[PDB]
This record gives C-alpha cells, sequence and structure tokens, in this order.
RNA sequence: GCGGCGCGCCUGCUACACCGGACCGCAGGCGUCCCACGGCGGGCUCAGCGAGGACGGAGACCUCCCGCGGAGCAGAAGGGC
RNA sequence: CGGAACGGCGUCGGCCGGUCCCGACA
RNA sequence: GCCUGCCCCUCGCCCGCCCCCCAAACUCCGAAGGGCCGCGCCGCCCCGCCGCUGGCCUGGGCGGGGCGGGCGAAUGCGGGCG
RNA sequence: UUCGGCCAUCCUACGGCGGAAACUCCUUAACUCGUUCCGAAUUAGGAAGAGAAGCGCCGUCAGGCCCCGCCAGUACUGCGAUCGGAGACGUCGUGGGAACACGGGGUGCCGAACU
C-alpha cells in the first residue's frame, strides 16, 4: 500500500550546554544549519555536580521537517562514515545519532561562534500517524500501522545506505 | 459533661409537632420576578380586590 | 527485560470509561453544557444551538434544539447541496460556508413561515439580500412583537480564529435573519476600532481562491492543472466566481425548500458451540 | 471541630466508577414547584451544595429560580419539626419519585369507574389490601422428600 | 507485666504505623521453621493447633510456643521431616500507662475461637511425635487450644482424597509447597 | 499547684451506616501567604514507566510510546478535579 | 460449697479405632 | 573450567505466580438496623389575567366556569392554638 | 454521517476481514490564521492517491465489565430469655440476612436531521 510507506517526520537536534554565552552562540550554530530559531529549555531542577540551578535555560534544540530535515540527516549520518548502531533503533522505530562539534556538518568554524556536538534525534513517521495528534478524534495508530524497530532499519539502510 | 439521656422522651411528650401551614405557602426566599408578576397577575384580573 | 505490567488487572477495574461520545472525540462536555444552559425559570421553552460542523468534503449547518433523551434538529442545510444553486466545486471553501448558513438560515425561516402561512415571519425578518459583510445585526436593530429566531454559535473542536470558517457559516446566517450573537472580530476585516465592510465580501465572494487560481496559472500552469484539476474541468474562470456565487446567494434565498435526493456483509458471530468446537480444535494439538 | 463539611469523607465522595463531570440530565431537567425532589449531594460541584444533613432528605420545591432550586425540607430539632427553606444548585438534586406508586394507583383506580361506564359493569375494590391469609390449597404430596437432622462433622 | 492482664480485648485493634510511632519490635520473628523449601508430595500429614477460646496470645507465648514444637519434633525425627507454620501473627500493639494514654510496649496476636494457631506438614516418620510437640505448645499458649488432624494432603486445601484424582489425572498443578488446578481460563496459547 | 490549653476555630479518627453524641480520649492544623498564587477565554497534559539520542554517568536535556491521574492545585487532613 | 490452667485407676454416660473360637511358644 | 572475562556458578536484585496473616484514622463490596418522603379531591374541555418567559399563537404561574366522576392500606383514636 | 441520551454488555490488548457512498487518511501553503521552534497541531486552499491506519464488523479456553446461580440460612445482627459458661464467648427462640471465592452465560441500545 502507498499509505504504508515510511517517511522522516522530524529532526530534532539539542545542544544540551549545561553558561549563557555558550548557550546563545550555540542557538546560532542551530539557526544557522536549520534556518529556522531554535527554543531554550529551562532546568526543571538545581544539581551541584553538574553546574546547573533550577529555571536557567540549560538547552536549545529545533525542530526541522522535510527535505531540510532529510539534508540535515545525510549530513549528520556522513560525519558518523554512514555507521549507525544497532540499538540506536528504539522499539517505537524512531533512532539517533550524536556528533560532536559542528565543522564536520559543514558548518565553518568561525572563531566569533564556539565549538559544540548536536544530538540528532530522528522520528519515522507512515502516513496516517495524525491520528493521535488531531484534537478531534485522537486515536491511537494500529499495532500493525506503527513501525517496528527492526522495519525501521530496513528503511534507513534502504534510504542512507548506513550500515550497523 | 454531657447527656442525652431523657432528650428524646422530653421531645415526644406534646410533641413532634407539625410546621403550621402558613410556612408552607410563604413568599419569602421566592423570586422577586415570580413574586412581581404574581401580584400583577391577580392585579389586574376581576378576581384582584382592587378599589 | 523484566519489567511491571501498566494495564494489570486493577487498572482495569478501577478504570473508568469517559463519555462515549468525548471517547470518541466527537463532543466536549464543557462549552455543550454552557450552551445547552437555560435558566429554570424558562421551563422547558427550546433553546437552538446553531450546530457548524466541517467534514473533508462538506460543511453541514444544522439548527438543533436540546431535548431530555435526543438532540433534534429543526433544519439542517449540508454543502453537498450548493450545485443546485450554482457552486459546482470547493463545497469546502469560505465562499461555500456563507452560502451554507445562508441556505440555513432561509431553510428554517421559511419552515416556521409556512407554520404562520399569514401575518409575520420569514417576511419579517428578510435577511440581507447582497452579501456585504457590513455588521448586520437582526436581532435588535429593530424586532418587537415577533423576534429573530436565536440560535447561538456551537462552534465544536474547531479553533475560533480570524478568517475561520466556522464564522463565515455565521455571518451566513445572520444574513438570512437568524439572530445569532457575535462581535465582527474574528471575521476577516477587522482592525482594532474598526471592520472594512469590503474584505468581509472578498472571503465571501471567492476572490482568495481566485488570486490564487490566477497567479498559479501565470506562475505555473502544470500546479494548477494538478491544484485546481475539478474546477478547471467543471470549466469555473476565475474572474467569475464572484457573480457564480452571487447568483448561489440569490438562488438559495428564492428556493430555501430542500429536496430529498446497501448493506456490507458482517460476517456473521459464531454462536457459543462453534466456538466451544473451535477452541477443542485449537486444544486438540 | 463542627465546620461546614465536618464528617463528610464518605458522603461527598464519588461513587466508584461515577467519578468526574455529571450526566448533562441534571442540567436539562424541568422541575416545577411543588414537585417532590430527593437530595443528594454531588462532591464536584460545590456551589449551591447542602449540608451533610441534606443528604437524603426529600422535599418539595417552592422556588424555581435560575442556576438553583428552592427546596423546602422538614428538618426535626427537638419537638418541633421545622420547614427549612434550602436553595440548591441543580448537581445536588433529582426528581423524586416518592408519589410515583400513588400517581399510577389513582390513574388505575380511573380505569375501573372508565370501564364501568363502559362493558364490565361489576367494579374491581380499588381499595389496596396488606397480604391477608394464605387460603385454603390442595399439594401432592406424592413427591414428599423426607428431611433429617445429621449427624455432626 | 503479666499475660493474665493483656489476654482480653480492651483495645480496638491498634497497629504499627503513623498512629503508632517508635514500636516495640515482636519477639516472634520466625513464622515458617522447619523444610520451609521442602515440595507438596513430600509431606502428606497435616496437623494443627487450634483455639478454644477468643483472646489475645502475646508475642512471648507464640515464640515460646514455637521453640517448644520444633526442638522436640527435630530431636524426635529431623529438621527436615516437617514444616511449622505459626499461623497468627502479633499485629495489635499493646499500651502501659507506665507511672493517662500508656506508651506503646508489647505486642499481642488477638487470636479468634476455632482459629488455626500452629500447623505442621509432616512425613510419615514424624505422623508419631507432631501430636506430642503441639502438647507441648499447648502450655505456652493461653487458654483451653486444642490439638487437631487435618484430613486435607499438606498445607494445601484438597483432602488427602481430592489430591488422588488430582494427581492421578493431572489436573492438581505442581506449585512450590502448595498445589492448584490448572486452570481452564486465560489464552489457551 | 506545677505543667499544659480540645480557653475561639479546622481535618481525618474514636463514634456505635439519617441526624446527634463524650474524655486534660487519637494522629495533626489555624491567627497567615498571594495584584497574582485573582477573574476570564483559549490551547495544552500530568507524575512516570519502557525503549532511544555527542560530552552525560544514578540524577543536566532532547524524542517517541502507553500513560484513571499513580502529578499538580500556597500552607493540616479529608474530599474534589 | 466465688473460681482458673491443669491433674484423677471416684463413678456413670458417650464417640472413634485395634485384637479375640487363625483361643485374645506350649 | 581462565593472564582476565558477563567463559560465569550461586545468592541479594528486578519481574511474574502463589501463599501465612492483617488495619480505629484502608475499601471492590456490604447487612441487621435506622432515617427522609408519599399513600386523594383524578381526568376532560374551554375561558380570564400578567411590566414574567420566548422564534411563535411559547410556556409558567394564578384564577374562573362547565363536564365524566369519586372518597381508594391497616389499627387505634377528636385535633389545633395561645 | 452530523448532533445527541444513558455513560465499559460500550473499555483494553492483539489478530483478521471491509468500504459504491459517507467518514477518514490524504495533498498544498497564494491568501487567512497558526506554531517556548516546527502547516506536528491549527488556519486556509484542494482532490492526485488509499484502506495502511482511525472507523465498521468478526474473532480471542483473552483481561476487565455486566447478568444469573451458588457460596449460605453461612458470617454478622434487631427483639425476648432467673439460657449455658467462672468469665470472653456461645446457644435457644423469634425476625433480618450479606461478602470474597467459585460456576455458568453475555459483550451496548435508543431518538432527531440527512444520505
Amino acid at each position: 500500500n502507498p499509505m504504508r510507506r515510511i517517511r522522516i517526520e522530524k529532526l530534532v537536534l539539542n545542544i544540551c550546554i549545561g553558561e549563557g554565552d555558550a548557550l546563545t552562540k550555540a542557538a546560532k550554530v542551530l539557526q544557522q544549519l536549520t534556518d529556522q530559531e531554535p527554543t531554550f529549555s529551562k532546568s526543571r531542577l538545581t544539581i551541584r555536580g553538574f553546574g546547573i540551578r533550577r529555571g536557567q535555560k540549560i538547552s536549545t534544540h529545533v525542530t526541522v521537517r522535510g527535505e531540510k530535515a532529510r539534508e540535515i540527516i545525510e549530513r549528520g549520518l556522513r560525519v558518523k562514515n554512514f555507521e549507525l548502531p544497532y540499538s540506536c533503533f528504539s522499539t517505537t522505530g524512531n533512532f539517533g545519532f550524536g556528533i560532536t562539534e559542528h565543522i564536520d556538518l559543514g558548518i565553518k568554524y568561525d572563531p566569533s561562534m564556539g565549538i559544540y556536538g548536536m544530538d540528532f534525534y530522528v522520528v519515522l513517521s507512515r502516513p496516517g500517524f495524525r491520528v493521535n495528534k488531531r484534537r478531534a478524534q485522537q486515536q491511537h495508530v494500529g499495532a500493525s500501522h506503527k513501525i517496528t524497530p527492526d522495519e525501521a532499519r530496513a528503511w534507513v539502510e534502504r534510504e542512507f545506505e548506513v550500515v550497523y | 459533661n454531657h447527656t442525652s439521656k431523657n432528650q428524646n422522651r422530653k421531645d415526644h411528650r406534646n410533641g413532634i409537632k407539625k410546621p403550621k401551614k402558613s410556612a408552607y405557602t410563604s413568599h419569602k426566599g421566592m423570586c422577586p420576578k415570580y413574586l412581581r408578576n404574581l401580584r400583577r397577575s391577580r392585579a389586574n384580573d376581576p378576581r384582584q380586590s382592587l378599589r | 527485560g523484566w519489567v511491571k505490567v501498566q494495564k494489570t488487572r486493577s487498572y482495569f477495574k478501577r478504570f473508568q470509561v469517559q463519555f462515549r461520545r468525548r471517547r470518541e472525540g466527537k463532543t466536549d462536555y464543557q462549552a455543550r453544557k454552557a450552551l445547552i444552559i437555560q435558566d429554570k425559570n424558562k421551563y422547558a421553552t427550546p433553546r437552538y444551538r446553531f450546530v457548524v460542523r466541517r467534514t473533508n468534503k462538506d460543511i453541514i449547518c444544522q439548527v438543533t434544539a436540546a431535548e431530555l433523551t435526543k438532540d433534534r434538529v429543526v433544519c439542517a442545510a449540508y454543502s453537498h447541496e450548493l450545485p443546485r444553486y450554482g457552486i459546482p466545486v470547493g463545497l469546502t471553501n469560505y465562499a461555500a460556508a456563507y452560502a451554507t448558513g445562508l441556505l440555513c438560515g432561509r431553510r428554517l425561516l421559511e419552515k416556521l413561515s409556512v407554520g404562520i402561512k399569514e401575518n409575520a415571519l420569514a417576511q419579517l425578518y428578510p435577511g440581507l439580500d447582497k452579501a456585504t459583510g457590513e455588521e448586520y445585526h437582526p436581532d435588535e436593530n429593530e424586532n418587537e412583537e415577533v423576534h429573530a429566531f436565536k440560535a447561538f454559535l456551537d462552534i465544536g473542536l474547531a479553533r475560533a480564529s480570524t478568517g475561520a470558517r466556522v464564522f463565515a457559516a455565521m455571518k451566513g446566517a445572520v444574513d438570512a435573519g437568524l439572530n445569532i450573537p457575535h462581535s465582527m472580530k474574528r471575521f476577516p476585516g477587522y482592525s482594532k476600532d474598526g471592520f472594512d465592510s469590503s474584505a468581509l465580501r472578498d472571503r465571501i465572494m471567492g476572490k482568495h481562491v481566485g488570486d490564487y487560481m490566477a497567479e498559479l496559472k501565470a506562475e505555473d500552469e502544470e500546479t494548477y492543472r494538478k491544484r485546481f484539476s475539478k474546477y478547471i474541468a467543471a470549466k469555473v474562470e476565475p474572474l467569475r466566481l464572484e457573480a457564480m456565487y452571487t447568483k448561489a446567494h440569490a438562488a438559495i434565498r428564492a428556493n430555501p425548500q430542500a429536496v430529498k435526493a446497501k448493506k456490507p456483509v458482517r460476517q456473521a458471530r459464531l454462536t457459543l458451540k462453534e466456538r466451544k468446537e473451535r477452541i477443542d480444535a485449537k486444544k486438540l494439538e | 471541630s463542627q465546620g461546614y463539611r465536618c464528617k463528610t469523607r464518605y458522603c461527598f465522595a464519588r461513587k466508584f466508577r461515577r467519578h468526574g463531570m455529571a450526566n448533562l440530565t441534571t442540567y436539562n431537567r424541568v422541575y416545577k414547584l411543588g414537585q417532590y425532589v430527593n437530595i443528594k449531594v454531588n462532591g464536584a460541584y460545590h456551589k449551591g451544595m447542602p449540608h451533610r444533613y441534606y443528604n437524603g432528605r426529600t422535599g418539595t420545591i417552592f422556588n424555581i429560580g435560575p442556576r438553583a432550586l428552592g427546596v423546602q425540607i422538614q428538618k426535626r430539632v427537638r419537638g418541633r419539626i421545622m420547614l427549612k427553606r434550602i436553595n440548591v444548585r441543580l448537581e445536588h438534586v433529582h426528581p423524586s419519585d416518592c408519589r410515583k406508586n400513588h400517581l399510577e394507583r389513582v390513574a388505575a383506580n380511573d380505569a375501573a369507574r372508565r370501564l364501568a361506564k363502559e362493558t364490565g359493569q361489576p367494579v374491581p375494590c380499588l381499595k389496596r389490601q396488606n397480604a391477608l391469609p394464605r387460603a385454603a390449597h390442595v399439594v401432592s404430596i406424592a413427591s414428599a422428600i423426607d428431611i433429617t437432622p445429621l449427624k455432626y462433622d | 507485666r503479666p499475660a493474665r492482664c493483656y489476654r482480653y480485648q480492651k483495645n480496638k485493634p491498634y497497629p504499627k504505623s503513623r498512629f503508632c510511632r517508635g514500636v516495640p519490635d515482636p519477639k516472634i520473628r520466625y513464622f515458617d521453621l522447619g523444610n520451609r523449601r521442602a515440595k507438596v508430595n513430600d509431606f502428606p500429614y497435616c496437623f494443627h493447633l487450634l483455639s478454644g477460646e477468643k483472646e489475645q496470645v502475646s508475642s512471648e507465648a507464640l515464640e515460646a510456643c514455637r521453640i517448644a514444637c520444633n526442638k522436640y519434633i527435630a530431636k524426635k525425627a529431623g529438621k527436615d521431616s516437617f514444616h511449622l507454620r505459626i499461623r497468627v501473627h502479633p499485629f495489635h500493639v499493646i499500651r502501659i500507662n507506665k507511672m493517662a494514654w500508656g506508651k506503646p510496649q508489647g505486642t499481642v496476636a488477638r487470636v479468634s475461637i476455632g482459629q488455626p494457631l500452629l500447623s505442621v506438614r509432616c512425613r510419615a516418620s514424624a505422623k508419631d511425635y507432631v501430636k506430642d510437640a503441639l502438647r507441648r505448645a499447648k502450655f505456652k499458649i493461653p487458654g483451653r487450644q486444642a490439638i487437631v488432624e487435618s484430613r486435607n494432603w499438606g498445607f494445601t486445601e484438597f483432602t488427602k482424597e481430592e489430591y488422588e484424582d488430582l494427581r492421578e489425572r493431572g489436573e492438581l498443578q505442581y506449585d512450590g509447597n502448595n498445589a492448584h488446578r490448572i486452570s481452564r481460563k486465560g489464552p489457551l496459547n
């Protein structure tokens, strides 16, 4: 069925800096890569070991969707050498990898910016995944329609030719 | 410090008295708008004891 | 590894199912209660709701009195019926919604009027004949004696936004004389202290689609053929959309009365003995 | 301590799987002055709440008002029954039956008199009866079962 | 303080909770004794010490009764031939007004008349000695307690005859030291 | 007398299923705090498992899943959502 | 003969099992 | 078994299934027992009134006739009011 | 289908089977509006696809939920006892009578408008 074809719903890149100058400068790196403004996520607790105080923005994230997602996912996967661990596939079907630095994407390093890693998470969807998102008649996606971890590896090997 | 022995006997000696009949049809606590209309309707009918 | 089962016998024993129409996702009972509520001193006199529901292919405006065990739909007009009135395509667009609403108002007022068939009713409240969006409130402009039929909009789970199609139908029945309470702030043309009666009539007449259709044809004819295939097949020219809807608004006013225009197999459920054998077949292994 | 909702843990608490909002029949039931209503509090609805005493008390409607009903309840204080007029919101009042046996009986009592005017001249007694003695019967003892007290275990 | 005093019920069940903070721990801490890991078929004969009075047995009595029972059947046979279960647990706290509300001191098991108090699961070798050990326990416990032999197999609820038919078909399911039926409900797989 | 303060009030209990019921009987509160921590409309889902994601570990943060509320709602407790 | 846990081969009445003309080694 | 190993053997550990015993401040349940209320003036047809209600000619209240009727558990017993 | 009533005999999990119409998924951001960021939602504009889901059915020694049995005249308990017992407990009238287990059998139905 053409209605059972997997796709990339979204790519969420998180830079968990854990300094505000640093946080904002990582927002700029996310902004340049995705072209959409990132949102900041606040601390949910105070931990002295991690040097974190509650109520302080600790991380930045941008939800990149569409062909821009496919482009960034490909650039990031190439940094990994198109090698993705076999475990990183979740029981829900989604998978993710983390890169260190931003120059490996190809964004030129500028002394104006700093050097920082991105945690790339990729969510996979099938046509019909809006039934658990609609305000009216929100219903859970049927188990058959739902993507399986193995059937997600199959889709990603075909698409970016990644090897486990 | 407290007793209820003989309270009930006393209550039913000549008691459990019903609450009159006036209270049943009283207009205290009824809606002002209902009451004003009831006065208007009886007043404009030939039933009304108007001069 | 070994994890707890969140859905145990206990979870199921203590679970309270929500109301069917909430579980279905069809109804919000907070809104419903407030729309349905009448003061007790008004007794059983019916309170009427103007329910507007939008499907993938249709807009249905329904006037619905609430009863004790049922909801009575006094009159309903569906956008599927609008090609009888000359709108052959875009039957879910803003202009269609205004006309489906206009059909609802005219049909209801006329059904009530055929009850008087004499002095004052659907004639006492004629409705705006032209469709300028110009802040018409038929309820209290004049009234006296007979009063404008009053209904309250039930948008439903639809989000009330400036430019929503739910408002279009409401302006539409207000333009057929139904009194529906409004503010003209969620209808196109409103800013701060002023309301432009042209911008409301531009969407109500189809200008937004006409401009897109023409722009798509000029910039990329290939997209125009794919995006507006039915419109092109129905020979609907964009710079003629305003007259098509203007004559549909006239037609709906003239003849609101509505013409009244299988079974799947459902394999039979097994009787107990058949299941009592089916387990035995599985059991014999 | 004796606050308004003292000793109410088990009476103003929702029923096992009857928690949450209420059937909308509560707000669409039409009541008329003089109607018998049963006061049963709802924990979820707090405005218009009768005191614990009022729970389980039948009464008549004296005022039909916007939003709330006025109910006259005969409360026994000491040696006096006092009429107490309480205004309750719709969530706590239920149309009482109370006179449902009588209203049906009065109607069926009319039926025999209507049949007297029509065919079926003899009129049945319409006074209710309290059981009366069992009367004479003939019982077949052919299949009598001899029951016996038995040994102790 | 004597058990000639706290024997009778004069306080409603008072558990060890947020209402009974800092409570004295019970003298009886071991309730399953003997071969507790022995299987159901190993020990067919079961015996009980019942109560002839509704009273409150102290944890001191329940513990003295336990040492007495075990030592005897283990010196007479083995610590591997019987399973001894204290069938009453000391969950009621007893109060003393030390020198007017009493401080929490001591724990009493409020036994009921006709209630198992001590059960033994034994092999054929110790059938002779069990009623003797349970007799020694009787002196340690207050009241007219009364010994009995259960006409049921093991600590299970199946009668000795009932066990045989189910075991012969295989309906009887072996469940550690106890046993239950195979069940005709649930997914067939 | 000392000591308290069931000297005015509030929650669950003893309290005996309408109501009512006691004790220097049982476990606790109150004398405040807040122009938002208020009103109102919208949108939202909570605590969390389970799996998954550079530094990242037990706990920093980002995702999906199922989530009867197991969170929250200023401050006692019990109801309520 | 207020009275208990416990004793009694005091005496009557029961309940449940074992042996005995294969005499309860001759 | 081995440079060491998760190459592992057993326990604590989690998860399921059982089981001994529980609660004044636990309840899926739920008595006995008690409570509140009802057990007579019913229909049918019109007609009057109202600043109240309402899309209406709708209700709802309070009246006024007329018409088919009729006193509808037991047992005791005159009740009320200053 | 839209609106409802009562709110599990309707829920939950998995497995099928089905769509002409309807519903949905769907397909685009010129406009409108909309996203701590994101057309995911939502708003608007569509019609190229589709039963893969949601939904409609049917399953499943299914869980739960419902119903009738049985438990059991049991447990408890109203009234009377110069009843027993040293008591705490129990009988005997004479009236009420559960519950958990366990066994079987079920698995929404109604009222408006439209098609």
